[PDB]
RNA sequence: UUUAUCAUUGAACUAUAAUUGUUCAUUGAAGUCAUUGAUGCAAACUCCUUGGUCACACACACAUACGGCGCGGAAGGCGUG
């Protein structure tokens, strides 16, 4: 509930230690304690706020310090939060399945022919951004092609969708990855809580990086913003952007339709 | 008003009318009052606050 | 036009008609009159100014005359650049209406007076 | 029908209803560019004994870059007939001597070349395919309008149904001179910005503050992305 | 229908001007927006404020031209206490 007190008229000898010493562990536990205090003097202006997780302990602590002796002054710890046409507007939540998770990247591949290989469903997925595996389960027909970015996981839905691999047709969805496929079907055998994890972030803002941005192979990087800055290695670890990325890249494609007209790769 | 008016005003419908108590109007009035008072007093202050971080702010 | 104004009348008794006021370039003020002075400053409530352009002049010159009205709202004249005022047009309410309310006017002043002297006591 | 100018021109003015009557207010302005100048004489000459002085007028460059000339062909007050004359006949020419330097004709279009141009047109217009409109156009004051891929015909007819249904007026006098100068501006700065292009590294971007501006971010942001490729191999990981 | 800045010079120039006129430009002082602008002309549609939206009747009067001989309201003139 996370329900937020104003406690007022404080007097000058009062800290955070005291305020938080004075709201929790006396019949509540109060998460966060933080007196406003001047923006370049730093004294204390007289006020602060407590944020308790529970609505009623801090409405009973309300009730209790109104008009308690706090520092030789009142404490005044009225609540702060909790008829205009003007509201901010809630939501509940799609209960975090695979489809609604934005931080979602990896894309279930279905209706393959059981012939294409890993190296070429490698291929199939490559230009659309940096990629961290593309293992395949066996006898299922299907597969598993997890990106980084979200916005490359769009593109290769936008385009690869109704494209026939082996003279089939496609069929992309969403899905998780292997350990939470196991964990669903393991929690799924008994049907106790069948319950998903949400996909770990990025730790943004990220400044140098630069989405659906691909790079295959001493380094003086100037860090302009127009160019790019890292990436992400082909598999892994973080590379600094060279100068010479299109020229290895053409070196190495150059190299692929050498090795490809003979029959040295099939990808 | 005309005849012909008349006869063709009487014959289609009757309405209802809707009506309220004292508290119940007065309450409501209070209400619309006090939200034509924010409206007229308050302005959209989001060019303000979305500038915040620009160059020529100050 | 027909409205026939007081015949032993002055600017007391002209008070919140409708006036057409004449000035020394014929830049014409239609509005009702509220106020005077001495020098018969005259303030003006939802007044319009209207003129003549210099190619319609010949056209007036001896029909329709297109006149460029431009609205001032509540303005306040000054009586050095005017030349005649005439009355356009009456009012809203009538004379025994005025006087109804000057009645109402006269007991609430009588009212305030005796509410000033409750409050002094 | 044809590939010849002057039986696509009777044939205009033929069945296109009294199209003689020019348009009041009328401009036009058709900035081109030739490799060689003597070539291009020619045809001007040819151009300016057939269409009167008063309703075309032609405006050379500066020669500034040397190599490339730049000329403007203004159609002031002129009629819906001279309009698609002047424009088959450059628009031939223009590309003639790309695909065809060895016909030597410069009034007769061959059947190979698709006429593809693009022409400025000042900005009160009133429509109220194949020449479509742009977007986001790079003259503050005028509109470029742009015809693709057609033949003589279809270049007559499509002109034509476009001069019938815009309505232009009140142009302002000396509006040449003010393109020539916004013009000369704008592909100035584009020159000016392409000799920006070598001094991107170390000539004008402050890089000794830039450097120590950014030198803990991004390796911050490194340790970062370190930590996303770990906490994804724990994600992944069975075990 | 009508206007949308001047001056010095360069390559020609009509030329009594502070090269006025014609094509191109460097420079110098302010530099209304408006050219879908300004003036004149002309029609149609729509919407706002005002009323006695009143009492009887859907009626054969008048050269002294019109029975002003109902209940009022709005503006005004004349006369009396």
């Amino acid at each position: 509930n996370n329900c937020s007190i104003f406690v007022g008229d404080l007097a000058p000898n009062v800290t955070e230690s005291q305020l938080f010493e004075l709201f929790i562990n006396r019949y509540a536990s109060t998460s966060h304690a933080k007196i406003v205090h001047d923006q370049v003097t730093g004294m204390s202006k007289g006020y602060g706020f407590v944020k308790f997780t529970n609505s009623d302990e801090q409405q009973l602590a309300l009730s209790e310090m109104q008009g308690v002796f706090l520092n030789g002054r009142a404490i005044k710890v009225g609540p702060t939060s909790g008829m205009s046409q003007f509201i901010y507007p809630v939501q509940q939540q799609p209960s975090l399945n695979h489809f609604t998770d934005p931080n979602n990247t990896t894309v279930f591949i279905g209706g393959l022919s059981s012939l294409v290989t890993e190296d070429e469903l490698r291929a199939y997925f490559q230009p659309f951004g940096t990629i961290v595996y593309v293992k395949i389960p066996v006898g299922k027909c299907c597969g598993f092609v997890q990106y980084v970015d979200r916005l490359s996981a769009e593109a290769a839905i936008a385009g690869m969708q109704g494209f026939p691999i082996a003279n089939s047709r496609v069929r992309l969805s969403w899905g998780r990855s292997a350990k939470q496929t196991a964990l669903l079907q393991q929690a799924m055998l008994s049907n106790s809580l069948q319950v998903q994890q949400q996909q770990p972030g990025l730790q943004q803002p990220n400044y140098g990086y630069i989405p659906s941005s691909t790079c295959e192979a001493n380094v003086s990087s100037t860090m302009l913003p127009g160019c790019q800055i890292l990436n992400y290695s082909n598999p892994q670890q973080v590379i600094m952007q060279g100068s010479e990325a299109v020229v290895n890249s053409t070196n190495a494609m150059l190299n692929r339709l050498e090795q490809g007209s003979n029959g040295f790769m099939f990808a | 008003r005309g005849r012909k008016e008349r006869e063709n005003s009487s014959q289609n419908e009757t309405l209802k009318v809707t009506c309220l108590s004292n508290k119940e109007k007065r309450h409501i009035m209070h209400v619309k009052k006090m939200n034509q008072k924010e409206l007229a007093q308050t302005s959209i202050d989001t060019l303000k606050l979305l500038y915040d971080g620009s160059p020529g702010y100050s | 036009s027909k409205i026939q104004v007081a015949h032993s009348s002055r600017l007391a008794n002209l008070i919140d008609y409708k006036l057409r006021v004449l000035t020394q370039d014929g830049r014409v003020y239609i509005g009702q009159l509220m106020a005077f002075d001495k020098h018969m400053n005259l303030v003006l409530n939802e007044c319009i100014e209207e003129r003549v352009p210099k190619t319609q002049l010949d056209k007036l010159r001896p029909l329709n005359i297109k006149v460029e009205k431009r609205v001032l709202g509540l303005t306040i004249l000054r009586g050095e650049q005017i030349l005649s005022t005439v009355v356009e047009d009456k009012p809203l309410l009538s004379k025994k209406e005025r006087l109804v309310r000057d009645k109402k006017e006269k007991k609430q002043a009588q009212k305030q007076t005796k509410l000033r002297k409750e409050k002094e006591k | 029908q044809s590939f010849d100018i002057w039986k696509n021109l009777d044939r205009i003015r033929s069945t296109k209803k009294n199209a003689g009557q020019f348009i009041k207010g009328s401009l036009l302005i058709l900035p081109m560019r030739t490799e060689d100048k003597q070539q291009f004489d020619e045809c001007m000459d040819e151009l300016h004994k057939y269409i009167s002085k008063d309703i075309l007028r032609c405006y050379p460059q500066k020669e500034q870059k040397d190599e490339g000339m730049l000329f403007y062909i203004v159609l002031k007050d002129f009629n819906i007939l001279d309009s698609c004359f002047v424009l088959s006949v450059l628009l031939a020419f223009q590309k003639r001597l790309w695909m065809a330097p060895s016909e030597k004709s410069y009034f007769r279009v061959p059947k190979n070349i698709n006429l593809t141009g693009s022409f400025y047109l000042p900005k009160n217009i009133e429509t109220g395919s194949s020449i479509v409109e742009v977007g986001f156009n790079v003259v503050p004051d005028f509109q470029q309008f742009q015809v693709k891929a057609c033949h003589v015909s279809k270049f007559m007819n499509e002109l034509s149904n476009f001069f019938s249904q815009v309505e232009f007026g009140k142009c302002e006098a000396n509006v040449i001179n003010y393109f020539k100068r916004e013009y000369n501006r704008t592909y100035s700065q584009i020159s000016l910005a392409l000799y920006e292009l070598p001094l991107i590294g170390d000539g004008l971007f402050d890089i000794k503050s830039y450097i120590s501006k950014t030198r803990p971010i991004i390796e911050t942001s490194k340790a970062q992305m370190i930590k996303h490729i770990s906490e994804m191999k724990a994600y992944n990981e069975i075990s």
